[PDB]
RNA sequence: CGGAAGGGAUAACCGCUGAAAGCAUCUAAGCGGGAAGCCCGCCCCAAGAUGAGGCCUCCCACGGCGUCAAGCCGGUAAGGAC
RNA sequence: GGGGAGGUUUGGCACCUCGAUGUCGGCUCGUCGCAUCCUGGGGCUGAAGAAGGUCCCAAGGGUUGGGCUGUUCGCCCAUUAA
RNA sequence: CCGAGCGCGGGAACAACCGAGACCGCCAGCUAAGGCCCCCAAGUCUGGGCUAAGUGGUAAAGGAUGUGGCGCCGCGAAGACAGCCAGGCUGGUCGAGUGGCGCCGCGCCGAAAAUGA
């Protein structure tokens, strides 16, 4: 159940054989991994990758007496990768070999309160012929005295994009093991420079 | 019921013969019995569910006596020009019109034999194990009614 | 003028359910929960048993219930409908059909609820053994 | 890039064995197959799940009134806020 | 000839509303029902096959763009799995 | 009867259905209708049956080897019905009941609707 985390770098395209390939670029810098969950103590099992590499004295949490109960060069963030223990001490691009399918994790960029046209493709008014105040509305919302009540999830507009999003089974083109980078099919949230995770997929 | 081995139990019985050992659910409020070299059943009134219950263990029993004598099994007949069979190992592929020849891995307690491609003997020391496999088989070309072809036991065809 | 109780110490028990028609169980159980085989018994105030069960999973039912029997819980959605039938419930977390009649049983208001937190049920036994624990039947 | 796969339980329906009712029957005891649907599975939210869960880790006694009891006032710790 | 279900039509009644419950069609946003148009599963067929017919099961999703009319509806053009 | 008893009890809730005509007070008692497993006061009361549909939890013409109870007609130990062997009812073998009608009780199907049951 490989896994590790990494920030969108940038994308650009390479060529395969001969024809473009829209490729997104993840460095995925080698992840101490930092605790590990076992059935017995935690219940369920999985292992907690840690990142960025972090001053120590930034650190002077009571978050030293983890890196130190496993003598972890202190590092910025930390997530958990379900159902996946390695060896070693850290997880590295070399979980992946190219042309293995991953999903990739992120954040979505932040789009604010966003208008029911954006936030969910919604028609809108006419910008012609008829009433000029609702061009960008949603239009009715109801019925009448029954139900007499907006259903919940009714899609309205607001505070929309910058939320977990995670992208199904992008293929892993060239790794880099060498800079630490790993080579994708572009398709993944969040800008530049945001943390991200990357895993095994599910195609069968 | 003779040269047998019927040991009696709460809701169940346990039968053994040279075939193999069948444990035989019955009915806990029916009396399963153990006269001479043979075996009784008798029945706690005459209601209308304890008749029903009655005669479907006096059964339920005697296959499972039958089931570890002789033993049992079934008869496939494989009409139509292609379709055939050939037994491979335990279990028996057969090309019947399919564009895909039927791997069909045999269930414990089951084994069946292919005296000719034609044929097909499902040999085992259960009844219901049996039968169902049996039409397990015939299901995989069930016989058409326009021409024989396809899996029939050794009865009429369809026409 | 009538009697009132003052604080008092809870009595606990323990039941077994193997056997026990489920509604018929759940009964007592409820009738426990309130101290109203007590003869002391004062509505406003919640001096009830602290009732625990054990062996849930095993709760007899009459009838096609397991099968026909269905489990409404109405999420608030459109078509939140979710419907669940008796065996599955059982199959998976099961303590819940007990509990999911004693609640029944309950009366209604804050101290209704109060009481419901008396209860306290498992399919096991190996109920967290504390003390107390009196079987009964 | 996605709709799946897959597991499970079922609908009509197809059956294995079998009485009642010597036969016959899918059923009444019992069992197998069977849907884009049901439950799972994937994605997202989520412990105000007041039934407030778990893990790892860091800080740690009293300095004065209330006679047992709940507290009250202060400078602090980790740590947090401005 | 007979018995029903539904409460989408045309009505009957005149029960709330005449110190006001804005009307047809469209748009926008839908969500439910199933008595299913498609797709899935099936029974019979006067089912060779292919295509169909009739009934059963199944709401999960889907259910196009134009001409004419304010039209709904309907006709028509070009498609469609529908 | 409501109106004027939208005062009280029952009926989930509900002017007129069931009970009953509220002068005031009571931390007394009997009852009424309706009830006595929990929410909910009082029988998990006693005895005899019926029903396996959740019927009860409230739909028809019509349909059906549901189930139990009763009544009548037909063949049967001179061998019947059921199958199994032979022939085109006949025979045997088996060996005790079998076929049809009719009436009552409870039930089954007929039974599709729109916000969540
Ligand atoms: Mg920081
Ligand atoms: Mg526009
Ligand atoms: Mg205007
Ligand atoms: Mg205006
Ligand atoms: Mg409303
Ligand atoms: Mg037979
Ligand atoms: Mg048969
Ligand atoms: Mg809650
Ligand atoms: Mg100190
Ligand atoms: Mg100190
Ligand atoms: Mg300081
Ligand atoms: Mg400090
Ligand atoms: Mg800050
Ligand atoms: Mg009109
Ligand atoms: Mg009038
Ligand atoms: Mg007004
Ligand atoms: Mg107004
Ligand atoms: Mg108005
Ligand atoms: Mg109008
Ligand atoms: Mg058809
Ligand atoms: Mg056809
Ligand atoms: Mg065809
Ligand atoms: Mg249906
Ligand atoms: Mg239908
Ligand atoms: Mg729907
Ligand atoms: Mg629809
Ligand atoms: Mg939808
Ligand atoms: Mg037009
Ligand atoms: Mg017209
Ligand atoms: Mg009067
Ligand atoms: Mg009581
Ligand atoms: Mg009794
Ligand atoms: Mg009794
Ligand atoms: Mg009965
Ligand atoms: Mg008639
Ligand atoms: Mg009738
Ligand atoms: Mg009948
Ligand atoms: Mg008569």
């Amino acid at each position: 159940m490989k896994g590790i985390l990494g920030v969108k770098v940038g994308m650009t395209r390479i060529f395969r054989d001969d024809r473009a390939v829209p490729v997104t670029v993840i460095l995925a810098g080698p992840c101490p991994v930092v605790q590990r969950r076992t059935p017995e103590k935690d219940g369920y099992t999985a292992v907690q990758l840690g990142f960025l590499p972090q001053n120590p004295k930034r650190v002077n949490r009571p978050l030293k007496g983890h890196f130190a109960k496993a003598g972890v060069e202190p590092v910025r963030i930390l997530r958990e990768i379900r159902d996946f223990n390695p060896e070693g001490d850290t997880v590295t691009v070399e979980i992946f070999k190219p042309g293995e399918r991953v999903d990739v994790t992120g954040t979505s960029k932040g789009r604010g309160f966003a208008g029911v046209m954006k936030r969910w493709n919604f028609a809108g008014g006419p910008d012609s012929h008829g009433a000029h105040k609702i061009h960008r509305h949603p239009g009715s919302i109801g019925n009448r005295k029954t139900p007499g009540r907006v259903y919940k999830g009714k899609k309205m507009a607001g505070h929309y994009g910058a939320e977990r999003v995670t992208v199904m089974n992008l293929e892993v083109v060239d790794v880099i093991p060498e800079e630490n980078l790993l080579l994708v099919k572009g398709a993944v949230p969040g800008p530049n420079g945001g943390l991200v995770i990357v895993r095994e997929t599910k195609k069968a | 019921p003779k040269g047998v081995s019927v040991e009696v139990a709460p809701g169940r019985v346990k039968v053994k013969g040279p075939k193999g050992e069948l444990e035989v659910p019955v009915s806990p409020e029916m009396r399963v019995v153990v006269e001479e070299g043979v075996v009784r059943v008798e029945r706690p009134s005459d209601e209308r569910r304890h008749k029903s219950l009655h005669g479907l263990t006096r059964t339920l029993i005697a296959n499972a006596v039958k089931g570890v004598s002789e033993g049992y099994s079934k008869e496939l007949l494989i009409k139509g020009i292609g379709y055939r069979a050939r037994l491979v190992g335990r279990a028996l592929e057969l090309t019947v019109g399919f564009s895909h020849p039927v791997v069909v891995e045999p269930p414990e307690g089951i084994t069946f034999e292919v005296p000719e491609p034609t044929r097909v003997r499902v040999s085992g020391i259960d009844k219901q194990k049996v039968g169902q496999v049996a039409a397990n088989i015939r299901a995989i070309r069930k016989p058409s009614a326009y021409h024989e072809k396809g899996i029939y036991y050794a009865g009429e065809p369809v026409r | 003028k009538t009697y009132v109780p003052k604080q008092v110490e809870p009595r606990w028990v323990l039941i077994d359910a193997e056997g026990k028609t489920l509604g018929r169980l759940a009964t007592k159980i409820a009738t426990l929960l309130r101290g109203k085989h007590r003869p002391d018994w004062t509505p406003n105030v919640a001096m009830g048993d602290f009732v625990v069960v054990v062996n849930a999973d095993k709760i007899r039912v009459t009838g096609k219930k397991l099968e026909q029997k269905i489990y409404t819980r109405y999420s608030g959605y459109p078509g939140g409908l979710k419907k669940i039938p008796l065996e599955k419930m059982l199959a998976t977390h099961p303590e819940r059909v007990l509990e999911h009649a004693v609640k029944g049983m309950l009366p209604k208001g804050p101290l209704g609820r109060r009481l419901f937190k008396r209860l306290k049920v498992y399919a096991g036994p190996d109920h967290p053994h504390q003390a107390q624990r009196p079987e009964k039947l």
